[PDB]
DNA sequence: TTCACGGTTTCCTGTTATTGT
DNA sequence: AAACAATAACAGGAAACCGTG
């Protein structure tokens, strides 16, 4: 039991949250949903802010990780989708 | 009207009391937030804002670029520099104004 | 008086550096 | 030694806020 939520890791925890999704692609916030909902471990900090420890891990990883490509969304908001990179690095 | 943040740090960096939180590094007009809580704490009473911290702090340092008031010292912590000019709104130089401060180089 | 504006303050998304496990 | 976690510095968009002319 290496993190409090079990052996994934961030990355893989994303990697699940967009496969989950009918078109392979979110938003950070629709990635942040996915952990409250999903992860037991996550699910009594959804009323939290982007300064939480753990949000702050997750943009680090969408950042850090080649695995993950940010794409552009159309309008005004509203932003970028999060996607797996199709060569994976 | 209300102070701004730019001359804020002005009146902390002409105060010598205030060297251990905030100082000129000896650069120029390049000054080191070596305690940036300090710093914004300081920011908040004076405004009346007591959530302020240097994240905040930081960001009204950002607006700065721009308007080329303040730029920052990229790769050095806290480390930003008065692009403006300076001179002649203080009537010295930074070598005048280092001497006066009994500033150590960095 | 009300109004519009500048200068933030607040929050956020995104990228990066660093240090501990 | 290499991956991952934790955490923070930093850039800059968006919008709220608020004192002043
Ligand atoms: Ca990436």
């Amino acid at each position: 039991r290496r993190n409090a939520w079990g052996n994934l890791s961030y990355a893989d925890l994303i990697t699940k949250a967009i496969e989950s999704s009918a078109e392979k692609r979110l938003t950070l916030s629709q990635i942040y949903e996915w952990m409250v909902k999903s992860v037991p471990y996550f699910k009594d900090k959804g009323d939290s802010n982007s300064s939480a420890g753990w949000k702050n891990s997750i943009r680090h990883n969408l950042s850090l990780h080649s695995k993950f490509i940010r794409v552009q969304n159309e309008g005004t908001g509203k932003s970028s989708w999060w996607m797996l990179n199709p060569e994976g690095g | 009207g209300p102070i701004q943040l730019w001359q804020f740090l002005l009146e902390l960096l002409t105060d010598k009391s205030c060297q251990s939180f905030i100082s000129w590094t000896g650069d120029g007009w390049e000054f080191k937030l070596s305690d940036p809580d300090e710093v914004a704490r300081r920011w908040g009473k004076r405004k009346n804002k007591p959530k302020m911290n240097y994240e905040k702090l930081s960001r009204g340092l950002r607006y700065y670029y721009d308007k080329n008031i303040i730029h920052k010292t990229a790769g050095k912590r806290y480390v930003y520099r008065f692009v403006c000019d300076l001179q002649s709104l203080l009537g010295y130089t930074p070598e005048e104004l280092h001497a006066m401060l009994d500033v150590k180089p960095d």
